[PDB]
């Protein structure tokens, strides 16, 4: 199962 | 035997569409089980092994989801490090992330990662604490003030802690026929014409599961990967790998020699030779 | 700086001739992501499968383009393989042997 926090670069 | 559940995101800009496209992918151990594609029309995530389609539509909705808002945020990553790095439209640019989960022996988290490169280079990598970041040059230094900022590494933690962990142990009896049987290597020596007093062994180890493998050579016990020839670990298209060693020997002297195989689907090392 | 491709051509069992197989062309250790690999049965190009785009540790690229054949003693089977590291195209042959 995915992380799925997206934190931009 | 540590068994590993990973995920792979690529991220690559394409001046020629103005856009960019993200591929994921995911496994566990050496087999690929999932794949998102954005540029797929409607684009899903989608079932690569059979025993991963057990899973119901609240699965496949749900991680669906996540991808379409993680390829969002990597496609406004790729602006950002075009930022801060200088360069302009002109290039396409890669930025990949990968992370993933060790299970140990006692089924607890041995190693949980999560890295980022950009244009192949290491960009930024949660340290083994699962608390800190390490950054590769000034650009991101900038990330990681960003993450330390929002407590990225805590969200990061907790994932490769609990959900990690959790749906590997249930990936891996759900497909279990194949994820936890070890197939070993079906081996055989073969030998080829050369050059002046050279005659070749070919040593080959087909078909096994996992990857892993030790194929090595030796005269009288005595090890030859001075002078041989060592093939990549190649995959056979079916799920299982394929590899070989091969060694130039003195023609008439092939009795000699002895390919050794050790792979974890073997109860004892394998010795063959020219036969 | 960008990193070649390494290309292997092989068949998935053992050859024997008139006995179905696949053909695989195993391409790996690249970067960018961009490439062209195409299977050759006598100079033309093959409709093969290629895999999902993955990548290792390095973060360098791999890739298995793959098909059904039928080897048989005339057939010439080969690998073609186009990346930004390379100013003219990598080509591998199929052999029995390797």
């Amino acid at each position: 199962s995915l992380d799925e926090y997206s934190s931009d670069v | 035997g540590p068994h590993s559940l990973s995920y792979f995101y690529t991220a690559v800009s394409r001046p020629d569409r103005g856009d960019s496209r993200f591929i994921a992918v995911g496994y566990v151990d050496d087999t690929q089980f999932v794949r998102f594609d954005s540029d797929a029309p409607n684009p899903r995530m989608e079932p690569r092994a059979p025993w991963i389609q057990q899973e119901g539509q609240d699965y496949w909705d749900r991680e669906t989801r996540k991808q379409r808002d993680t390829s969002q945020t990597y496609r406004v990553g790729l602006k950002n490090l075009r930022g801060y790095y200088n360069q302009s439209e002109a290039g396409s640019h890669t930025y990949q992330s990968m992370y993933g989960c060790y299970l140990g022996p006692d089924g607890l988290l041995l190693r949980g990662y999560r890295q980022y490169a950009y244009d192949g280079a290491d960009y930024i990598a949660l340290n083994e604490d699962l608390r800190s970041w390490t950054a590769a040059d000034t650009a991101a230094q900038i990330t990681k003030r960003k993450w330390e900022t929002a407590n990225v590494a805590e969200r990061r933690r907790s994932y490769l802690q609990g959900l990690c962990v959790e749906s590997l142990r249930e990936y891996l009896e759900m497909g279990k026929d194949t994820l936890q049987r070890a197939e070993p290597p079906k081996t055989h020596v073969t030998r080829h014409p050369s050059s002046d007093l050279g005659v070749t062994l070919r040593c080959w180890a087909l078909g096994f599961y996992p990857k892993e493998i030790s194929l090595t050579w030796q005269r009288e016990g005595q090890d030859q990967s001075q002078d041989m020839e060592l093939v990549e670990t190649r995959p056979s298209g079916d799920g299982t790998f394929q590899k070989w060693a091969a060694l130039v020997v003195p023609p008439g002297e092939e009795q000699s020699y002895t390919c050794h195989v050790q792979h974890e689907g073997l109860q004892e090392p394998l010795t063959l030779r020219w036969d | 700086v960008a990193r070649p491709p390494k290309v292997q051509v092989y068949s998935r069992h053992p050859a024997e001739n008139g006995k179905p197989n696949y053909l695989n062309c195993y391409v790996s250790g690249f970067h960018p992501p961009q490439i062209e690999i195409d299977l050759l049965k006598n100079g033309e190009k093959m409709n093969a499968e290629q895999s999902d785009l993955s990548f290792s540790k390095d973060w360098s690229f791999y890739l298995l383009v793959h098909t059904e054949f039928t080897p048989n003693a005339v057939d010439q089977y080969s690998c073609r393989v186009k990346h930004v590291t390379l100013d003219k195209p990598k080509i591998v042959k199929w052999d029995r042997d390797h």
